[PDB]
């Protein structure tokens, strides 16, 4: 007789996980996915009887309701017919198995589930337990769908990554653990969803809206930025990081993420770009959107909405800080894929999200989602951020010359091609790099890129052409670009004009941050020379260590300038940035690694300098190769000395892993070093 | 604001492993990170663990943190003890504004056996009491491991102003001693039925008590 | 390695000040938070105040806000706290520690000086007074029996407590000090003996405090009930 109650939810979690695609998180918690049933065992009292009935309720966040699908009440029936529902699959004895599943449209997050029981005219409610709902990649109705297994796996569950950096004269790359299983990082990223601005001013309608991957990405994009919100990481691009890490010390999100929670949620101290990018594909991951990371080369910051952006030289070849405007070297960002029920069915698919605080939207820092098949058909009236986006990889660029002490400016050229160059992201299953400039733009020279530049520039808001230049210019490296190491160019002229020329070259050097920060001048000369028709010279540029070194930043960067004139025509401009060579740091394990087996590594570093190099510290990371991350105190090195550092690490993933490393010192800040590891079971 | 409660000693042999507690009293104990620090007569703290459980250079792979958060506490963990591990450990963490301790536990590594606490707590003598004073005091000898906690009783009630208690002493005989105090007026001694010192050591407590009426 | 340098310390009245100083070096100083923390004789670990490293950010413990002031220097790579209103209870070792956090406001301490004292006490040289603990009613007989001196009220430390002239040292325990809210000191020294020895053979503790050239002998004898 006694009335109906639960006993014990036995909720599976292991088997749950498996099958939602979510075991790798590091986490006692139950994570599923939304759209896809996972399986309980409930344990009553009594069998049920007529008259008896039970209902689940699921709700999540602060102000839950039925009609904005933040709380939703269903029957356990054998009825599936939409939202959420519960099958009882089998009964025996007290025990029910139960198959419950959410909607596909279902809000991400966290859910509490509790069951109210009908027994002898009688209502009541115990909560159950509560759960974690990701986005759900794996099923074809998700809005975030993504069909490719292989594809799926790289784009989601890898937690190694690669960003592409340096210059369109050297692409490089550095390792990025994103670690979106490791302690605690899920849980943080959906903190950051109870923290944004929107959250604070209505978190019922931000709640509600976290069903769409648009709004979550665009979110995102906002609070990975310190700006306006508290929000993860703040920028720095200055070349003086007191009171933080050098942002280039960095290799992965998990420290970041962890450091900001810790700290009650301010900011962590300093991020450029791909820092931004990586922190961001890490969030993205975790909650279940496909995401990458790109690099654009030759990135525009255009700030007035015209698809150009100017430089500036003086005459006596100094690069100029003036206007707002600017050309990066390179400047990283991420792809989210989802489809966009807002613009229609074309444009879904790979779309920008951009955390690095650069424009305001809607008054806040914040950037995208920007459908990139949108971007390379110009159609920037579209939401979200698409006039900002089309110049970063598409703005013409203006050289012009500036003299202070006559306050004329004047055109020097228009280059309609510099901008945006390969335009790269981490091969799928490998570390290649993959090319998806012609994703983003028609091929430069092509009529469609011309027509697309017009069209764009359409949907927003006198020059004499002289003769072809007499002079062509050329800036070359001779030999070996190696911090510590002299610094050797040539420059190149040749005369195609019928008469003899005489060219006035003014040169300058400038330390530069990769954005193209000026730091300082650290080197300058000038030259006369005489070129008869067709003749080719060279003129030797040497820049001393000496002369270098006290500010040269992390970046390595040396903008070259050459500004060279003949009577009676304009200045012809030529241009290098340079990078030099940190020294070389290597690790290697020095056995097979094997899961839970401890495997020595070893740190090789030698000093080229002829100084000693002191306050040398060894960070390491890598997601599934150890927890957290390890620093080494390494004694000062004397001068042409090398160092061996040995340390274990416990693997605890099989499979490709990545071991990351950062040596910093006095006289070298954050050289990089990178280590596949086969993990083996 | 919060508190951070250690307890006040452990104790295990050599070659074995000993856990050391620290419960946050609000908040989550996962909401900021756990430092702790092994101090040694004479010396300042030196740190131990960092971020929960990271462990800086020089520090033994004996030693390890870690976080528990449905006790709201985070452990030290220290395996195969030697001798020269027996210190004084503290652990700390902090809120946007202050910086919190623990209140510190003694560790003792045991290098001889148990032995329970002594106690012999005398009252206000007439010659003190003429000089309008009362002391009462307790003196504890002949215990191992060298940590006490003293707890006085007015009545049956706890008192706690006007007590010092010093920290436990080596005696010749290689175990401890310790004293404790509780100054009162003559009126507050000559007033009450009774006081009481109570002295827990590996928790059991030892009481003594006395009455101003006991020299009828 | 990092080196840091506490001075300034030392003795002074309530109601007065005090400077203290901590000098930085092997690191860059501007990068880190910093911090003084205080440990009473025989007691646990206190914070005091917490300086970021652009000294924008200041928090102070409770029982020293509006007191106490911190501050740092960048070009002297040094950090102070002005004491004033000086209380008995701040009476301490005064650590200066460098924050191990770089570039996020948590707080841990990754270095620690070896300190500065600072005693804060209106007292002035005085001998004690010694009080008999005398032998309990129940111990006629039976076994052993607890008897003492209780040594109050002096200034500075130490003394020394002897039983019958040195002529006795076994069971014998003299223990540290307390230090009371008065500035003055007391202890008590104890030893153990047969109860069957408590009427006929005397019992005198002999105390010694040199800084204020006082001996002063007290017989203890068993209590009339
Ligand atoms: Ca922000
Ligand atoms: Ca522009
Ligand atoms: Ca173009
Ligand atoms: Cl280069």
């Amino acid at each position: 007789m006694a009335a109906l109650g639960v006993q014990s939810i036995n909720w599976q979690t292991a088997f749950n996980r498996q099958a939602h695609h979510t075991d790798k998180f590091s986490s006692q918690e139950l994570i599923l996915r939304r759209g896809q049933n996972f399986q309980v065992l409930m344990i009553m009292n009594k069998g049920l009887g007529s008259n008896e009935r039970l209902e689940f309720i699921v709700s999540t966040g602060p102000y839950p309701s039925e009609s904005a699908m933040t709380k939703a009440v269903f029957p356990l029936s054998n009825g599936s017919s939409g939202g959420w529902s519960a099958v009882l699959q089998a009964s025996n004895g007290n025990t029910l198995t139960i198959s419950i599943s959410s909607p596909a449209s279902a809000p991400i997050g966290r859910y509490t589930m509790a069951l109210q029981i009908f027994s002898q005219g009688g209502i009541s409610s115990v909560k159950l337990g509560t759960f974690i709902l990701l986005f759900n990649p794996w099923l074809n109705v998700d809005s975030v769908f993504m069909g490719n297994h292989a594809e799926r796996e790289e784009y989601v569950q890898e937690d190694a990554g690669i960003i592409f950096v340096g210059s369109t004269n050297r692409i490089g790359m550095i390792g990025w653990n994103f670690g979106q299983f490791e302690e605690d990082i899920l849980s943080i990223c959906l903190s950051i969803l109870d923290r944004s601005l929107n959250f604070r001013r209505d978190a019922a309608t931000d709640v509600a809206s976290r069903n769409d991957p648009k709004y979550v990405g665009r979110v995102l994009s906002a609070m990975i930025n310190s700006n306006d919100d508290n929000g993860v990481l703040a920028g720095n691009w200055s070349g003086t990081y007191t009171g933080g890490r050098d942002p280039r010390s960095w290799n992965g999100s998990v420290e970041i993420l962890k450091n900001w929670k810790k700290s009650g949620f301010s900011p962590v101290r300093y991020g450029q770009c791909w820092v931004f990018a990586g922190t961001l594909n890490t969030a993205l991951r975790s909650l279940g959107i496909p995401s990458r990371v790109i690099t654009n080369f030759n990135s525009a910051h255009d700030t007035d909405r015209n698809l150009s952006v100017d430089v500036y030289y003086d005459p006596m070849g100094n690069p100029l800080d003036k206007g707002s405007d600017s050309v990066w070297n390179f400047h990283v960002w991420n792809e989210g894929w989802f489809v966009r029920s807002d613009l229609g069915p074309s444009y879904g698919g790979w779309q920008v999200l951009d955390a690095t605080p650069q424009e305001r939207s809607q008054g806040v820092f914040q950037c995208g989602p920007a459908s990139v098949i949108g971007v390379r058909e110009g159609d920037v009236q579209l939401n979200f951020d698409m006039p900002f986006i089309f110049a970063e990889v598409n703005a013409d660029r203006i050289t012009w010359l500036y003299d202070n002490t006559t306050g004329k400016q004047w055109k020097n050229s228009v280059n309609s091609h510099t901008i945006g160059r390969y335009i790269s992201t981490k091969a799928v299953g490998s570390n290649a790099r993959m090319d998806v400039t012609d994703k983003y733009k028609y091929p430069e020279g092509s009529d469609q890129e011309r027509q697309v530049f017009q069209k764009a520039l359409g949907k927003l808001k006198l020059e004499t052409e002289e003769q072809e230049p007499s002079i062509i210019g050329k800036l070359k490296v001779a030999g070996m670009l190696a911090v510590g190491k002299e610094v050797n160019l040539v420059l190149l002229l040749k005369n195609l004009s019928r008469d003899t020329k005489t060219v006035t070259v003014n040169m300058t050097a400038w330390t530069i941050i990769y954005n193209g920060t000026l730091v300082h001048e650290v080197w300058k000369d000038s030259a006369t020379m005489s070129l008869d028709p067709e003749e080719e010279a060279e003129h030797p540029i040497k820049i001393s260590y000496a002369q270098y070194e006290k500010y040269l930043k992390s970046d390595n960067m040396i903008r070259i300038t050459a500004v060279c004139k003949v009577p009676d025509e304009s200045e012809v401009v030529v241009e290098r940035d340079i990078i030099l060579d940190n020294p070389t740091l290597t690790l290697e394990v020095l056995n097979e690694a094997r899961v839970r087996k401890p495997v020595n590594v070893q740190m090789l570093f030698s000093n080229p300098l002829d100084e000693p190099v002191r306050d040398c510290v060894l960070m390491v990371e890598g997601s599934g190769l150890l927890l957290g991350n390890l620093k080494i105190d390494v004694p000062t090195l004397g001068p042409k000395e090398g160092s061996r550092v040995r340390f274990d690490i416990l693997p605890s993933r099989s499979g490709t892993k990545q071991l990351l490393a950062d040596f910093s010192c006095n006289k070298f800040p954050a050289i990089k070093a990178m280590l596949s590891i086969d993990v083996a079971e | 604001n919060f508190m951070l409660t250690q307890p006040h000693s452990v104790s295990e042999s050599p070659g074995k492993t000993v856990t050391i507690s620290c419960t946050r009293s609000s908040g989550s104990i996962d909401s900021n990170y756990v430092q702790w620090y092994q101090q040694r007569p004479g010396s300042a703290p030196t740190i131990v663990i960092h971020e929960d459980n990271q462990r800086p250079s020089g520090v033994p792979d004996r030693f390890s943190g870690s976080i528990d958060t449905s006790s709201n506490s985070a452990s030290l963990t220290i395996s195969g003890l030697k001798t020269e591990d027996e210190a004084d450990y503290y652990c700390q963490s902090y809120d946007p504004s202050n910086v919190v301790f623990g209140g510190g536990t003694k560790l003792t590594v045991l290098g001889q056996p148990k032995a329970a606490p002594s106690v012999t707590l005398f009252p206000p003598s007439s010659e003190e009491l003429q000089a309008n004073k009362a002391t009462l005091v307790c003196l504890i000898s002949d215990f191992y491991p060298g940590a006490v906690t003293v707890a006085w009783k007015a009545d049956s009630s706890p008192v706690k102003a006007g007590v010092e208690t010093t920290t436990p002493s080596k005696q010749s005989n290689n175990k401890y001693a310790a004293s404790s105090y509780l100054s009162l007026t003559p009126e507050q001694w000559k007033s009450h039925r009774s006081y009481s010192c109570q002295v827990t050591h590996e928790g059991s407590t030892v009481e003594k008590t006395v009455a101003p009426t006991e020299c009828s | 390695e990092v080196q840091l340098v506490e001075s300034g310390g030392g003795l002074v009245q309530p109601g007065r000040s005090l400077r203290l100083s901590c000098t930085a070096s092997g690191f860059t100083f501007d990068d880190y938070a910093m911090h003084w923390v205080r440990q009473a004789p025989g007691k646990g670990l206190e914070w005091v105040s917490r300086i970021s490293w652009n000294s924008r950010s200041i928090a102070y413990a409770d029982s020293v806000k509006g007191r106490f002031t911190i501050s740092r220097d960048s070009a002297k790579n040094s950090l102070y706290l002005q004491m004033n209103s000086l209380r008995t209870e701040d009476t301490a070792l005064y650590y200066c520690a460098k924050d191990h956090y770089l570039g996020s406001d948590s707080y841990g301490m990754d270095v620690w000086g070896q300190g500065t004292t600072v005693t804060v006490s209106s007292a002035s040289t005085k001998g004690p007074s010694v009080f008999p603990l005398a032998p309990s009613s129940k111990s006629t007989s039976g076994g052993t029996a607890a008897l003492g001196c209780l040594v109050k009220d002096y200034f500075p430390e130490p003394v020394t407590v002897s039983w019958n002239s040195g002529a006795l040292t076994s069971g014998v325990h003299t223990f540290p000090a307390v230090l009371q809210s008065s500035g003055l000191y007391s202890l008590s020294s104890v030893v153990t003996v047969p109860s069957s020895s408590l009427g006929t053979q005397t019992y005198i503790c002999n105390v010694n405090h040199k800084p204020s050239n006082t001996k002063v002998d007290k017989r203890v004898e068993p209590k009339s009930c």
